[PDB]
């Protein structure tokens, strides 16, 4: 079975730019999303369909058209953002109960690692309340999608988790 | 009708940007389309490197704008070589954003021959009103 992979944050996160570096293309060039980025590949053997959706005010809104016979939710953080991380709080754990979403796999990209002023992940995990999660299985992974670091790891974890359901 | 009217809107509003190739071993473009896919009278193509055939992988990504609204986005693509069939694939979108441009990308896994003879059809369906056609002859170098 092919499996469908949803991939969502706040805008400018770096969820394309992970999406992009992932498949080995060039991330030097990557301009915000004004719609959806739809990636069909096969990786590990699994054939997958990963949906990078824009995070802009106006763009979340329409989230949960995507919503339906989702395996594995790929939530995007901007580690160095300490700004707007209760918004990004918010945000997930609004999706947290969306009946749509119930019983996918949850990963977490504490993303832009790389960045000089990045929180932990225990402090991004402490951030957004994870470990009140019973709903899901998650798992918080620290990354940087410019130099490619701690990408697979996180995929990885997730696909075998899917496949263990 | 406001049917006919609406299915009029939608396809005017709808716009396929670019169609591109790449080696999906490296990731590098061989081939990116300029140019008005969507125009008419006009038989679209694509100059492409003969390496293409070469690789294993190679992964053809498309773009596209909608004015307007749809809630059953999907579409068709077939490549002929004459009347065989190489490649068919297919992809249901489902709901597509007003005012938005999407992303769409496969990775697909002997010359004086095949230039000028391969033929790339994008058929663009909501539900099963047909909204738009595209056409793209391959020519190998
Ligand atoms: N330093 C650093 N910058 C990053 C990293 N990832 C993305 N960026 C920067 O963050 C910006 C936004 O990256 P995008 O990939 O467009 O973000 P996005 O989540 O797709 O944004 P939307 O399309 O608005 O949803 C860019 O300026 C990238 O250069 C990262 O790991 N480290
Ligand atoms: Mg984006």
């Amino acid at each position: 079975r092919e499996l469908r992979l949803l991939m969502l944050g706040l805008d400018n996160a770096g969820k394309t730019t992970i999406l992009k570096k992932f498949n080995g293309e060039d991330v030097d060039t990557i301009s915000p999303t004004l719609g959806f980025n739809i990636k069909t590949l096969e990786h590990r053997g699994f054939k997958l369909n990963i949906w990078d959706v824009g995070g802009q005010k106006s763009l979340r809104s329409y989230w949960r058209n995507y919503f339906e016979s989702t395996d594995g939710l790929i939530w995007v953080v901007d580690s160095a953002d300490r700004q707007r991380m209760q918004d990004c709080q918010r945000e997930l754990q609004s999706l947290l109960v969306e009946e749509r979403l119930a019983g996918a796999t949850l990963l977490i990209f504490a993303n832009k690692q790389d960045l000089p002023g990045a929180l932990s992940c225990n402090a991004i995990q402490e951030a957004l309340e994870l470990d009140s999660i019973r709903s899901h299985h998650w798992r918080i992974q620290g990354c940087s999608a410019v130099t490619g670091e701690d990408l697979l790891p996180g995929i990885d974890w997730l696909l075998d988790d899917i496949s263990s359901r | 009708s406001a049917k006919d009217e609406r299915a009029r809107e939608i396809l005017r509003g709808f716009k396929l940007n670019w169609m591109n190739l790449r080696d999906a071993e490296t990731g590098k473009i061989l081939w990116q389309g300029t140019e008005d896919l969507s125009v008419p009278g006009v038989e679209h193509e694509a100059r492409v490197p003969k390496k293409i055939l070469k690789c294993k992988a190679v992964s053809r990504e498309l773009n596209f704008s909608s004015t307007e609204q749809m809630e059953k986005f999907r579409l068709e693509q077939k490549v002929y070589f004459k009347g065989q069939c190489l490649e068919e694939w297919f992809f249901e979108f489902g709901f597509v954003i007003p005012n938005s441009t999407n992303t769409w990308q496969s990775l697909i896994e002997p010359a004086s021959v095949l230039t000028g003879n391969v033929i790339i059809e994008t058929k663009f369906f909501d539900d099963d009103l047909l909204v738009s056609t595209s056409r793209v002859r391959l020519f190998y170098v």
